[PDB]
RNA sequence: AGAACUGGCGAUGCGGGAUGAACCGAACGUAGAGUUAAGGUGCCGGAAUACACGCUCAUCAGA
RNA sequence: GCUCCACACAGAUGGAUACGAAUAAGGCGUCCUUGUGGCGUCGCUGAACCAUAGCAGGCUAGCUGCUGGCGAAUUGCAAUGCGUGGGGAUAA
């Protein structure tokens, strides 16, 4: 039996949802509408409130997330594909979305529930500390 | 960073002369100022006259129509050289006219060493009908459902120490 | 119970200088965890403290500190300018400097 | 933010490295590089091999044995690449280097301790794929250094002690994975995940 | 992090009563009503009386210019 | 090589060009604060191992 | 070096928090057909992890794991709070 794997990989394609890094947008999903070059990609999201423009690949980092959209597909026609894959379910339902979402909440906390995360530190360590040597 | 200027001129109308006969020209230029400066440029080259002897009538910009739509623009060129000037055509795949005509003066300092003053924009034409792309390189893009990885990715660390050892896969 | 730490520990780098000439009256600090201006921005106006040890025992302690100010940001890597009232003795370049938290803009 | 920040240049640019390490003394922070025998540097290995022995012929006229002692062994090799970059005569110098520690190989008594690496100056994360680069060990042996063996095997059996180890620990937080995989769900878990933790 | 405060009569002192001319009981005396009247709004919410008994310190993480207090 | 013309040094420090009669910036009471020039920001070296588009492998690249 | 007398006193501030190799690839978990095996899952920074409450951290009662009982001031509105100079004994 041949057994030639992996190379797994995240292709740029029309329909490849992203997340930007650098920009006024910041950290909003956004689609690749149509590739312009090796380095540029045309990109919308429309949901995100992310507008639609040319964009280096350096700006932006790409997800494991792909739906079936046309080649330069516009702004509502986007819409339209975005809604029935539905893929802020499938986002949200990632392991990392969830640690993006950490990081926010953790960056919000006040000093008084910083103190409840200590206390309740101490509380599931000690259940924890229990399990373990048994 | 550029802008699309609307320049018109008719050296200033003398007795018998009534309303001369008004050259038109479509400019790139980074502000209004740098647009009337190559207008005249261009105007003594074309033709016999002078900075005092004409007058710009009207500037105006000119936006680009769709900036949502992906765009081949075939792009005429004459430019200077160490050798005689001599005239070039390139395609460049791109949004506006604007967008393209900045990576075209990218790629012809890159290329030829021209820089802004070397390089006349003769025409700046769109390419509606495919097979008209006389370039392989715009062509490439063309194909149904072009799927590429961008492997290797240079990740930016803003610290200096990492602790992981980075993985480089996309 | 270990930290008692009410101060940002930043190092002392070096005084305000170009190529061939020092002002020993300004001294550029390096603040832990700050990377931009615009962070940097939070501690200017805090004072700072260089806390060391000396021989002679001066008010029932051996521990002497000089006192001063952040002034300013100082290029793009959140290294920061400071105005202390008796300059730092320039053996101190890459000694750690306190920056404490008053006064407080928040 | 950590007395010591031993570092292992194993895929690193000498270069870069050092440039990075150099600052990193002259604003008091004690170093130590290991594994420097596994160092990189750029460019075919015939390359190296001259812009150095180049440095070999140098030696002074009179008395050569008062002139540019060549060192061999890479951790040197290094260290100089470094020295240069730092004074090295004016106190604030001799302070520094003072503060470093250019190991080849990995000795105790860091073997047993966490290291790291310095993300602007990794083979992997600078130089072009595929694309000619020394690798010290070579360059060195190349030159005298007569230990590359050594160090080679006397390593791999460092290697061993450890890799044994880690099972042991990754068998054991494969515990604790499922201690708190189990003791979590409950209450005051809950309530943790809610402020994040 | 507010607390209730209304139920507090404060307004009996003011510059003139932290003059100096072992501790004088009027000041013990203040300090127990007050401090009474305070108590009582402290044990409402949970972990608060936890929380003043407690001391603030900057750990090795902690950027000010960052942390929202 | 010679002739004419206007500057520079001569009687002139200072920032920069690694270093300097001929380059670049800038004509100086003593200071404090702010902003810049010329030149630069891997480190020595104060200042972005900044961002973006391309190009270049050299057996002593190149700056 | 041992003994007897006399004297002298380049920058800590929670924790350097241990796999190796590869990067056009890798971890971690599971099933085993024990494999360059299958299935699942992770990365997109250490923004983590572990530690972290008490006079700069007390004194006492039970069931900082949980519940208690006391003390803090007046520090006054900031000023961090291990060699000598001689003996004796024995190795050189």
């Amino acid at each position: 039996d041949s057994i030639v794997k992996a190379s797994n990989w995240r292709l740029v394609e029309v329909g490849r949802v992203v997340l930007i890094k650098k920009g006024q947008s910041a950290g909003k999903l956004a689609a690749i509408v149509e590739i312009i070059d090796q380095k540029k990609v045309l990109i919308d999201g429309p949901k995100a409130g992310v507008p639609r423009q040319a964009i280096n690949l350096g700006q932006v980092v790409l997800t494991p997330l792909t739906f079936a959209l046309p080649r330069g597909a516009r702004t509502a026609t986007v819409s339209k594909k975005w809604a029935a894959a539905a893929v802020c379910e499938k986002w949200a339902a990632s392991s990392w979305a969830k640690k993006i979402a950490q990081r926010e909440r953790r960056a919000a906390l006040t000093d008084f529930e910083r103190f409840q995360v200590m206390v309740l530190r101490k509380q599931k360590r000690y259940t924890v500390k229990k399990a373990l040597a048994k | 960073h550029f802008k699309e200027y609307q320049v018109i001129g008719r050296r200033l109308p003398t007795e018998s002369v009534p309303e001369p006969k008004l050259f038109r020209m479509r400019i790139f230029a980074s502000n209004e100022v740098i647009a009337k400066s190559r207008y005249w440029y261009f105007l003594q080259k074309l033709h016999k006259v002078k900075k005092a002897s004409g007058e710009i009538v009207s500037i105006n910009q000119i936006n680009e129509a769709h900036p949502t739509k992906v765009k081949n623009f075939g792009v005429w060129v004459r430019y200077d050289s160490r050798s005689g000037t001599h005239n070039m055509y390139k395609e460049i795949r791109d949004v506006s006219r604007v967008a393209a005509v900045e990576t075209l003066y990218q790629d012809m300092a890159a290329r030829h060493r021209a820089r802004f003053r070397s390089i006349h924009i003769l025409k700046v034409a769109e390419i509606e009908k495919t097979a008209d792309v006389k370039r392989q390189y715009v062509k490439q893009f063309l194909t149904k459902d072009l799927k590429f990885p961008l492997p290797h990715r240079v990740q930016k660390s803003t610290k200096t120490f990492s602790y992981k050892r980075p993985s480089t896969f996309y | 119970a270990e930290s008692h730490r009410l101060y940002v520990k930043g190092k002392h780098l070096s005084y305000q200088r170009s190529k061939r000439v020092n002002n020993p009256n300004v001294s550029l600090i390096k603040i832990e965890g700050v990377a931009t201006p615009q962070d940097a921005q939070f501690y200017l106006g805090k004072r700072i403290a260089y806390v060391y040890r000396a021989s002679k025992e001066v008010r029932g302690s051996k521990i002497r500190v000089m006192w001063g100010k952040v002034t300013r940001t100082h290029g793009n890597s959140g290294v920061v300018r400071a105005t202390f009232r008796n300059n730092l003795p320039a053996k101190t370049f890459g000694a750690s400097v306190r920056i404490f938290l008053y006064p407080s803009n928040i | 933010v950590e007395p010591v920040v031993v570092i292992d240049g194993k895929g690193h640019l000498v270069g870069r490295l050092a440039s990075v390490v150099a600052k990193q003394l002259l604003n008091g922070q004690k170093i130590v590089v290991v594994r420097a025998e596994e160092l990189n540097i750029s460019g075919e290995f015939f390359r190296n091999k001259l812009k150095y022995h180049d440095f070999l012929r140098k030696a002074t006229a009179f008395n050569k044995t008062r002139g540019p002692f060549h060192f061999r062994a890479p951790s040197r090799i290094f260290y100089k690449a470094l020295r240069g970059m730092v004074s090295h005569k004016t106190a604030r110098g001799k302070a520094a280097l003072e503060r470093l520690k250019v190991f080849e190989g990995i000795p105790p008594p860091y073997d047993k301790k966490k290291r790291v690496v310095v993300p602007q100056a990794l083979r992997v994360l600078r130089l072009k794929p595929g694309r000619k680069y020394t690798t010290l060990g070579k360059l060195s042996t190349s030159v005298g250094w007569k230990y590359e063996d050594v160090v080679a095997k006397l390593e791999a059996k460092r290697k061993v002690s450890s890799a044994e180890y880690y099972a042991k620990k990754r068998a054991f937080t494969k515990k604790v994975a499922s201690a708190n995989a189990t003791a979590a769900e409950s209450d005051v878990a809950k309530q943790l995940a809610a402020l994040g933790y | 992090t507010k607390v209730s405060v209304e139920g507090v009569n404060v307004e009996k002192f003011n510059v003139e009563y932290f003059a100096k001319e072992e501790i004088k009981a009027e000041r013990v005396e203040d300090q127990k009503v007050v401090d009474k009247a305070l108590i009582a709004e402290i044990k409402k919410t949970p972990l608060l009386k936890q929380y003043l008994s407690a001391s603030f310190s900057l750990k090795n993480g902690d950027k000010p210019h960052m942390l929202k207090f």
